[PDB]
């Protein structure tokens, strides 16, 4: 039960504005899961969950993924890659991490692996720069595209993803709404932290 | 020949009698100089503007063996492994600065440093010949075992050269212990070299004490088990040995580098090494045994085969190495290419298998440092700095071929995101005018795609290309260029 | 050779120094210098000494045959053994000549009067 996925991309197309982002609407969902941020005990407990935050190709030509977060018992890794994620990505400004979220499916398949006795799985990305890219994994088997992650997170299994981005609001929700399972992107707004993304 | 440097107040240290040296970087930034001044510190230096050299202090005895992994800066610091691996990321690429990434092998020598992250890239070169593949064909990549999945992980996981059993004790990016004991066949000596990357997830060593007797501590480990514990396999492969010994004349070879190459299936570099050179070859061509003559009439097993041998005039090796079962006729770039500096003064580089003659130019440990030819000088003539030789790819001319490799190697950088230094082996750039011209054409008719994420890239290597000499002008506009985009693209 | 094998696993180098120090002879100096000591070479026997013509090459084998072994005083099977091992591992289990006269066959060349072959 309590399947849920935290992603975050714009660390290199925007760093500080995640840190105000996380006094908002970051920190508050963390809240749903547990009584309080402090150091515990950290097991099989349905309701743990990963920390992704990757780069581009711009200044990185030997790293994409380096994923590590299995339960982090919901406070301690959770809170060290908030406040330790990054401080990198330069090149340009066209596309940061798509990749990243197709690997992102990939986790939702170990799930499948460790979570055996459902759980109403949830997962949410947050990426600052509008992404578009050819390649498709470049880490493993699965391939695809933006279309095909969709697709795979939506109808292949139902699991609500959602995209808090700053208050900005790129060409990206619109492609996002295209699955016949709702996609539920609603998620992006000022007032608090909704119950579930 | 070309590019030597020299140290004023330091010297070949007339006191000390001598002492190993190793490098070795298959990225940007390949400069380690393993040496001894008039223990010591250790140094870095660039391919470019070599004038701002820098070094710093080690914290452990004899620096035996450094081998980086990724463009990530990085080193590991053997020989008792006093300072293990970090990175540098302080402000810049020009120092050290340890952190708290040490992995405590009390009082040891090990000589491994190995274990890679992801595949080897596939190239196609002489079938495709880049015509329209659109990097498709022509750079591809084999599906590769990962070592120790979770997402690719990676660990300075060794073998102990000085011990006899295991390396343990890993702690990569997650400050966990994960600490256990393993027997490792309770007995072994080495003296090996290490062949990581195989087929499975596994890795291979292999060698003793040299041609006396015919020992290899073949070990066949599996470390990917379970979370915070391990489980080492101590599986022993077929054994091998040096058949240099089949001639009744003599024995006195005593092999003493034995290195192998990222392909474990295609290799063995075993020699004759004072007073002696003599190279040996062999392969792991799996083959049925002859079961017969027992009587009027499972067969999967592995016995080694010959692949080269002959008598040599050689003192030093450097290091041994695209893909094989190509029909490379059609190329004469160095496909697989080992070569080794010969202590005869000149260096006859030519490739496997033949060894017979190139072209001279008549009237202690090395590494190739890329595709273009450019050694690096540490050979057996005491504390000398590194020297250059011809990159000169074949005996004939062929402007067109030679502008063919160039942009085929050219596009391999692009791809891979190297460092680029081919510089030295191209003609002035009015050939490469023309190669830029036509590089430009073919990415913009057959991309198709890729474009969007590799423009900037490519920009810059442009640059590299209007660098060296009278066509100062496109270096400057491009980097306007270059710097205007990326600007405005970042405000919008 | 029982007690030549004993004194060579006793001190060993001393004692085929003194029997190989000078005289122009040459002696079965291989099967008592190659059987045990620190050095392995092990795929060296099937490389160097391995040297078998076709003479007394299926001797062993027809021995192995119709042991039913001490006929008459011959000893060569110990530096041509070689053929002996090969046709047991390809008759054990790596062509499956024979389940269980392969035991059959060792007991026979198991026959009294004979340690040497126990040795190779």
């Amino acid at each position: 039960v309590a399947d849920v996925v935290f992603v975050i991309e714009g660390t290199a197309n925007l760093g500080p504005y995640f840190e105000e982002l996380r006094k908002h609407y970051l920190l508050p969902a963390i809240e749903y899961f547990n009584g309080g941020p402090p150091d515990f005990g950290g097991d099989y407990g349905g309701t743990q969950y990963s920390l992704v935050v990757f780069n581009t190709v711009d200044c990185a030509p030997e790293s994409y993924v380096q994923c590590h977060a299995p339960t982090s018992s919901a406070y301690e890794f959770v809170t060290w890659l908030d406040g330790i994620k990054f401080m990198g990505g330069g090149g340009e400004s066209c596309s940061l991490i798509a990749e990243g979220l197709s690997t992102a499916l990939q986790l939702f398949d170990d799930f499948k692996k460790m979570r055996e006795q459902q759980t109403h799985r949830v997962c949410l990305l947050i990426c600052n720069s509008p992404p578009y890219l050819l390649p498709a994994v470049e880490s493993t088997t699965y391939s695809g595209c933006t279309t095909e992650s969709l697709v795979q997170k939506i109808g292949e299994r139902g699991i609500h993803f959602s995209i808090v981005s700053p208050r900005k609001l790129p060409a990206l929700r619109l492609l996002f709404e295209k699955a016949a399972p709702p996609a539920l992107l609603e998620p992006l707004q000022q007032p608090a932290d909704v119950s579930q993304d | 020949l070309a590019y030597v440097c020299e140290w004023e107040k330091w010297a070949k240290s007339t006191y000390c009698p001598s002492l190993p040296l190793a490098c070795a970087w298959s990225c940007r930034n390949l400069i380690a100089f393993t040496t001894d001044l008039r223990t010591h510190m250790i140094h870095i230096l660039d391919t470019e503007h070599p004038w701002e050299v820098h070094s710093v202090s080690s914290g452990h005895s004899e620096a035996i063996t450094c081998l980086e992994w990724d463009q990530s800066g990085s080193r590991l610091l053997s020989a008792d492994a006093d300072g293990q691996i970090k990175c540098w990321s302080m402000a810049d690429h020009l120092a050290n600065s340890w952190e708290s990434s040490v992995g405590s092998q009390v009082e040891g020598d090990p000589i491994v440093a190995l274990s890679w992250l992801h595949n080897g890239v596939k190239l196609a070169l002489h079938v495709e010949k880049s015509g329209a593949s659109s990097f498709g064909e022509k750079f591809s990549r084999v599906k590769f075992s990962p070592s120790l999945t979770l997402k690719p992980m990676e660990g300075w996981i060794a073998v102990t050269v000085s011990g006899l059993v295991t390396v343990s004790l890993l702690k990569p990016s997650g400050q966990v212990l994960t600490s256990t004991e393993s027997l490792c066949r309770l007995r072994g000596r080495v003296a090996l070299a290490d062949i990581a990357f195989t087929g499975g997830g596994n890795i291979v060593v292999a060698a003793a004490d040299g041609s006396s007797a015919s020992p290899v501590k073949f070990y066949k480990v599996c470390v990917s088990v379970v979370s915070e514990k391990c489980r080492i396999d101590t599986e022993i492969l077929p054994s091998l040995f040096m058949r240099c010994t089949t001639d009744p004349n003599r024995k006195d070879r005593f092999p003493a580098i034995t290195h192998l190459k990222f392909l474990a299936r295609d290799m063995s570099e075993q020699v004759l090494l004072a007073t002696s050179s003599l190279v040996e070859c062999w392969s792991l061509r799996k083959e049925g045994l002859p079961v017969n003559n027992i009587f009027q009439q499972q067969p999967m097993i592995l016995k080694w085969r010959i692949l080269s041998a002959t008598n040599d005039l050689d003192r030093v090796s450097a290091v041994a190495l695209t893909d094989l079962k190509v029909a490379s006729d059609t190329q004469f770039y160095p496909g697989l290419g080992l070569a080794l500096a010969f202590q005869d003064g000149s260096v006859h580089m030519v490739h496997r298998l033949s060894l017979q003659t190139m072209a001279v130019f008549y009237s202690k440990a090395m590494q190739l440092s890329w595709t273009s030819l450019a050694l690096v000088g540490i050979d057996n003539h005491g504390k000398l700095s590194m020297l250059r030789i011809s990159p000169s790819l074949g005996h004939p001319l062929e402007p067109k071929l030679a502008l063919q490799h160039l942009l085929f190697l050219l596009e391999y950088c692009m791809v891979t995101g190297y460092d680029w230094w081919d510089i030295l082996l191209h003609v002035q750039p009015g050939m490469v005018q023309s190669l830029v011209e036509r590089l430009h054409e073919e990415y913009t008719r057959q991309k198709p795609a890729l474009q969007q994420v590799l423009s900037t890239r490519i920009l810059a290597m442009k640059a590299s290309l209007c660098k060296l000499s009278r066509v100062c002008d496109y270096h400057t506009k491009l980097f306007l260029m270059a710097i205007t985009s990326t600007l405005k693209s970042l405000l919008r | 050779f029982l007690m030549l094998c004993h004194v060579a696993q006793t001190y060993g180098s001393e004692v085929i120094l003194s029997e190989s120090s000078s005289g122009e002879e040459v002696p079965f100096f291989e099967t008592w210098m190659q059987t045990c000591m620190p050095e392995e070479g092990k795929i060296l026997n099937p490389d160097h000494p391995c040297f078998r013509p076709d003479s007394t090459k299926v001797e062993s084998l027809v021995a192995l045959l119709n042991n039913s072994k001490l006929v008459q005083m011959k000893w060569h099977e110990a530096c041509l053994s070689i053929s002996a091992a090969i046709l047991e591992i390809l008759n054990a289990w790596e062509n499956g000549v024979l389940a269980f006269e392969s035991i059959q066959k060792i007991t026979d060349n198991i026959k009294g009067k004979v340690c040497s072959l126990a040795v190779c």
